[PDB]
């Protein structure tokens, strides 16, 4: 990476909007972190709940569909750690809720496995499919832990 | 090849 790209990525990880504003260009907004997993600034801002930076990035050309080395999109990252506002923002900017990574995990597999009730609810409201099997043959419902009966209820979708 | 945890953390709003 160029020193400037490195600086932008750290600024995104940190939620440093003022620095992001300084460095963010057409050329850099979707740069990849070569030293990590080819994460974009938006991947980092999403995983670390940097809401103001996610807003800025999304308004300035950031790619919600960018895949990292594992095939993860920034929505996977937000969903894994329960970042509701970030997830909501990504979906508003056209994130596809059923997109799958290299292990065929969707963001709903992730939210389910991580026990994130509101994230699961948000994804389902936007048409996420709780029946999609990953590489292991597991659906998101399969990945819900025994005691998370609320998330089970949600993904099972009993008639209502 | 195992799937690694996604990049991120449980950073409070």
């Amino acid at each position: 990476n160029s020193e400037a790209d490195r600086q932008l990525l750290e600024a995104a990880k940190a939620g440093d909007v003022e620095t992001v504003k300084k460095l963010c260009t057409v050329q850099s907004v979707n740069c990849r972190d070569i030293e990590g997993r080819q994460s974009t600034p938006l991947h980092f801002a999403a995983g670390y709940n940097r809401v103001s930076v996610v807003e800025y990035l999304l308004q300035h050309g950031a790619d919600v569909h960018a895949k990292d080395k594992g095939g993860l999109v920034p929505l996977h990252n937000a969903c894994s750690y329960g970042h509701y506002e970030v997830a909501e923002l990504l979906v508003k900017h056209g994130a596809v809720v059923n997109v799958a990574d290299l292990w065929k995990f969707t963001p709903l597999h992730e939210a389910a496995a991580k026990g994130k009730y509101e994230i699961c609810k948000l994804l389902l409201q936007h048409g996420a499919d709780p029946t999609k099997k990953n590489r292991d043959g597991n659906t998101p419902l399969d990945l819900v832990k025994d005691g998370d009966t609320d998330i089970q209820d949600l993904l099972r979708g009993d008639a209502a | 090849v195992a799937r690694p945890p996604p990049i991120g953390a449980e950073v409070p709003n």
